[PDB]
């Protein structure tokens, strides 16, 4: 009961929710991180037990949280000033996702990038149970990406993906997604149909966006 | 009312009298195109007999609602001073156009149907932050500065008294001034009296009242601050110590340093901004010119860099000519002897020895003010 | 000869335009009346017909609708909630969910549905009118106008080039670079130059005082947003609205950052904005964060430097072209002594050049004018000149 992935935003968050959102005929139910957040007082909290009524309502049903350190960061104590309403949802959503009154009906699909700022709480071991990173590509994952969004474009085979690839390192798959649409704006730009390796070669630098200064002083 | 512009001619020239005769042939013919009203079809007065049928129209119970939306088929959601809003429609003695989402309306009590607008009472802060009248002399007044005071012409007063020398040209004024130097040196005293030279309408703000205790009330109160400046006409906006929006910290703001940065980036649009200004000059002083953000400094949103030196001392002996013009001097007194007691005393040092050395004569209720007055007024005022 | 008589038939007849002038009726200065000639529409017909027939109509809201039957569940602004019915001059389609509807005071039935609510100073931020900026009076960063030009509008005014090549275009930009660079003056083109919806949105605008205040504005700017065909959106100076994340021990700075998470979410993710294009600019960009920073939403990435020599000497030829000169100066020397200049230093140092011609007595300045504008402008208001530590944008 209860996944979180984390780890860098560009290597691929949204799209598992996405994707099983497409697999599973169940009531998907998605939120926004801020969501949970009103000027006046318990709004945020009767809208957290509006939400887990009606996902108890339907019984095949999961709920999604994209950006949880919006209402999840970790409390602090202090005089003179400190917010304390984000923290009433939150504490909310700790008691009302798991302690008193539990169920097994409901699965909890949370999405972060960064984990320092969370709570512990909600970090405990069955509120949020299973904690998995999405790395970065190694080389062969950054050559697959590129081969799929490579495909709705002319591609001559004058392509070598695994030379892309390892040319290309330190990409994730928004940047390799960026690539090809570059690579695919150049040849319009020069007026050619196909796709050519010179068209990634120049995507490469556009993606990179080095500073351009007079440097060839060099070797 | 505006019936014709041509007031051009100034001598005795027969267009001057052709074409007032035309006024009296628009007027002469259509005059005998006035009688004839009351005379074919009588039938009411029409004076106030349909404005008291609209009188009967609208009720004596006139609720005052808000606007908040229109639709153009005379029909649109008012808001009531309750805030259950109703979806009313539009008379035809509403005249449809001072009609802007938030503008005070009059509406029916039964119907609640949108009958008239309301002239708007404004709001205080305008008369608050708007300098009614000339505060004092003219640039006499000043002394021994004549360099800058031609700078201060250069940018405010001669674009608005002679629009030629720029079109003659084809150049723009340049937009931003700014004020700097030692502390007491004369700095508001200039804006005093460009405040005396100028006919635009006047702003005048210290830069220590713009921050604020809640949070983006400050930016807010920029953003309706330019409001105002632009609302209105020609205009000149002043900034006095703008250094403490960034020296001084108070615990009455909620947000940090990085508040008054916000504040800073909303100002610092409201200089610059792609949106089309219009006719706003803007005049800075402040004493600490290294603490502030040299992003508004740039040329383009402050152009104009003026320093006030220390005043010398043969300017010295010119401002105590001023400031001892009306007074009884006894001829005990010897102004050169005061000039080199501080080597490097501000103008407003020479008027509070001035001041307080009629104190001091007012003391012993003599009408001249001796030498000793000056004696002990220089310990009083500069030794403690 | 006749110079009273000149007068007194000026003024005789210049107030006896007012004295039959009060005779028709334009007078009774109001307290917001139409003029009394302007209404005659609701005289006899519409005094007694668009008042004695027409009802008052309170707009509502509706809470849900049920199966089988109409039976809706409506709600109003304070009162309470009813089950309430159609006219027979609607048909029950559009009485969608959530939406509001005009409703009779009696019988509580619903008789039109009503746009929904846009907040209306996120109606005031819709720029509704254009500037002049021509792309030739940004000259000296050409290339750069084309890498944002190619973006901004070639869908736009060409949606078949990309998508029978059988590619999606790129919808976001940041613009960065120096103080006074010609970024915002760079957009002022742009929003000459296209004819979609250019809604304008400055960082420092959003801070507000309650709590997630800020970033429900944020929610009804994308939803009156995807209402359009096509929209572009504009960020100016987006520092204030978000550098990073950093929070350690007291909650600092909290309330900006749900704000700028939710502009993230409305940017990518979960059914995405589809046709709105936008475009930033900020100051100094090692403040952002990296997951603002990641491509679709931040593709394009246009630097603005300073140009390096033909750049800046176009530039002296664009702000030096509308005024009166001598003719035989040349603007390559000038474009020598500036090294290091932005092009609104170079536009004061053209307006600082002609009030020289206006100092003395001179109706065209000269070379030695200009020579007197290179060392004030440049040199002697060197100790600020606002680059050095924005050109590493710290
Ligand atoms: N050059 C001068 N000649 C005559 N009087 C002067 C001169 N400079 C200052 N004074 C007098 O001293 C007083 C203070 O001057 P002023 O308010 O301009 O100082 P300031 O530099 O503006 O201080 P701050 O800007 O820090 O408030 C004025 O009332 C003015 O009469
Ligand atoms: N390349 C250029 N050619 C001509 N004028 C320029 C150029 N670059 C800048 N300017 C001048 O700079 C002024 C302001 O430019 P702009 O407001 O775009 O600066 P910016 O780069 O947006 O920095 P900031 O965000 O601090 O304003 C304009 O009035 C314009 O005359
Ligand atoms: N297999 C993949 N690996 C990495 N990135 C991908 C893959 N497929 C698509 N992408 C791109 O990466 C993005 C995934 O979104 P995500 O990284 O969750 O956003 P964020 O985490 O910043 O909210 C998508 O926008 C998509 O274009
Ligand atoms: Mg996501
Ligand atoms: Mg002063
Ligand atoms: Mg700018």
């Amino acid at each position: 009961k209860g996944v979180l992935m984390y780890g860098p935003p560009g290597t691929g968050k949204t799209l598992l929710a996405r994707a099983c959102a497409a697999q599973t005929k169940a009531t998907f139910l998605k939120l926004a991180g801020p969501q949970l957040v009103q000027m006046f007082i318990g709004d945020g909290a009767k809208l957290v037990r509006d939400a887990f009524a009606l996902a108890k309502e339907k019984a095949p049903s999961i709920i999604f949280i994209d950006e949880l350190d919006a209402i999840g960061t970790k409390r602090f104590d202090s005089e003179k000033a400190g917010d304390r309403e984000v923290q009433r949802t939150m504490l909310e959503l700790l008691n009302q996702l798991d302690g008193f009154q539990p169920n097994t009906q409901v699965k909890v699909i949370a999405a972060t990038n960064r984990v320092d700022i969370l709570d512990p709480a909600l970090l405990r071991s069955g509120r949020l149970d299973r904690k998995i990173e999405f790395p970065m590509p190694n080389e062969e994952a950054r050559a697959r990406i590129m081969q799929i969004h490579s495909r709705k474009m002319n591609v001559s085979p004058d392509v070598n993906y695994e030379e892309l690839a390892r040319c290309t390192d330190d990409f994730n798959g928004a940047q390799c997604k960026a690539v090809c649409v570059e690579a695919g704006m150049i040849a319009l730009r020069r007026g050619a149909t196909e796709l050519t390796h010179e068209d990634y070669m120049e995507g490469i630098l556009e993606v990179q966006a080095k500073k351009k200064a007079n440097l060839q002083y060099y070797a | 009312a505006s019936k014709l512009p041509l007031v051009t001619p100034h001598t005795q020239c027969r267009l001057k009298l052709l074409k007032l005769e035309r006024i009296k042939d628009y007027l002469l013919m259509e005059e005998e195109f006035i009688r004839n009203q009351e005379q074919m079809k009588p039938l009411e007065e029409k004076q106030e007999e349909e404005r008291s049928k609209v009188d009967d129209l609208r009720g004596t119970p006139m609720s005052v609602g808000t606007l908040e939306e229109i639709i153009d088929d005379n029909h649109a959601i008012v808001s009531t001073s309750v805030g259950s809003e109703h979806y009313v429609s539009i008379l035809s003695f509403v005249d449809k156009d001072l009609l802007e989402p938030g503008c005070s309306v009059l509406l029916n009590h039964k119907v609640h149907a949108v009958i008239g607008v309301l002239m708007d009472d404004t709001d205080p802060l305008v008369t608050v932050m708007k300098v009614e009248k000339a505060p004092q002399e003219t640039y006499a007044d000043i002394g021994g500065l004549d360099n800058q005071i031609q700078e201060i012409k250069e940018s405010v007063e001669l674009p608005l008294t002679h629009p030629e020398y720029y079109e003659e040209m084809g150049i723009k004024p340049p937009k931003g001034v700014i004020l700097y130097g030692p502390p007491g040196t004369g700095k508001t005293l200039l804006a005093k009296a460009v405040a005396n030279q100028t006919s635009a309408t006047f702003l005048r703000v210290v830069g220590s009242e713009l921050i604020q205790k809640y949070l983006g009330d400050g930016p807010k109160l920029v953003r309706e601050l330019f409001r105002v400046a632009e609302e209105h006409a020609p205009s000149i906006v002043f900034i006095d110590e703008i250094d403490a929006i960034g020296t001084k910290r108070y615990d009455s703001n909620s947000g940090g340093e990085r508040e008054i940065q916000r504040t800073m980036l909303e100002l610092l649009n409201q200089l610059d901004g792609f949106d089309s200004r219009g006719d706003v000059k803007v005049i800075m002083a402040t004493n600490r010119i290294e603490t502030l953000d040299p992003a508004l400094i740039r040329p383009g949103r402050i152009d104009r860099k003026i320093e006030f030196p220390l005043p010398d001392e043969k300017t010295k002996k010119r401002i105590f000519q001023i400031h001892t013009s009306r007074m009884t001097l006894a001829d005990d007194v010897t102004l050169d002897d005061l000039i080199m007691a501080k080597d490097d005393l501000s103008g407003a040092d020479i008027k509070a020895i001035c001041t307080e050395a009629g104190l001091m004569a007012l003391r012993e209720r003599r009408m001249k003010v001796t030498n000793e007055d000056f004696k002990k007024s220089k310990e009083n005022v500069l030794y403690k | 000869t006749y110079s009273r008589q000149i007068k007194q038939v000026e003024d005789d007849i210049q107030q006896l335009l007012k004295k039959i002038n009060e005779l028709t009726g334009i007078k009774e200065s109001d307290t917001g009346l139409a003029p009394p000639a302007l209404w005659d529409l609701a005289a006899d017909k519409q005094t007694l017909q668009s008042e004695q027939p027409l009802q008052v109509a309170r707009c509502t809201k509706i809470i849900n609708a049920d199966s089988e039957d109409p039976k809706y569940i409506i709600n109003v602004k304070q009162f309470a909630k009813f089950v309430v019915d159609l006219s027979d001059q609607v048909a029950p389609t559009d009485i969608e969910e959530g939406m509001r509807v005009g409703v009779d005071r009696n019988k509580y039935q619903i008789h039109i549905p009503l746009p929904p609510k846009i907040d209306p100073t996120v109606t005031m931020m819709q720029v509704e009118e254009k500037p002049d900026v021509t792309y030739s009076d940004v000259g000296g960063c050409k290339e750069q106008i084309e890498k944002l030009r190619e973006v901004v509008e070639t869908p736009l005014l060409h949606p078949e080039r990309f998508v029978n090549l059988g590619i999606e275009p790129p919808k976001g930009v940041l613009l960065f670079g120096p103080p006074g660079t010609g970024k915002t003056l760079c957009a002022r083109a742009v929003a000459n130059r296209t004819d979609a919806c250019f809604i304008r949105v400055i960082g420092s605008e959003l801070v507000q005082k309650y709590v997630g205040e800020g970033a429900r504005m944020v929610r009804e700017l994308f939803e009156m947003a995807r209402t359009k065909k096509a929209c572009l959106i504009f960020f100016d100076e987006i520092d204030a609205i978000g550098g990073a994340r950093f929070d350690d021990g007291a909650g600092g700075d909290n309330e900006v950052q749900r704000t700028m998470l939710e502009l993230i979410n409305q940017l990518d993710g979960f059914d995405p904005r589809g046709n709105i294009k936008v475009l930033m600019a900020t100051n100094r960009p090692d403040t952002l964060d990296p997951a603002l920073m990641r491509p679709g939403r931040l593709d394009r990435k246009i630097e603005f430097s300073l140009p390096d020599l033909e750049g800046r000497t176009h530039i002296f030829k664009i702000h030096a072209r509308s005024m009166s000169v001598e003719r035989d100066i040349r603007f390559e020397l000038l474009a020598r002594l500036c090294p290091n200049s932005t092009g609104a230093e170079i536009r004061s140092v053209c307006t600082e050049a002609g009030m020289f011609a206006i100092r003395a007595r001179r109706k065209i300045a000269t070379e030695k004018d200009f020579l007197e504008a290179v060392n004030k402008v440049i040199k002697s208001y060197a100790k600020f000149s606002a680059t050095p530590r924005y050109m590493t944008y710290n």
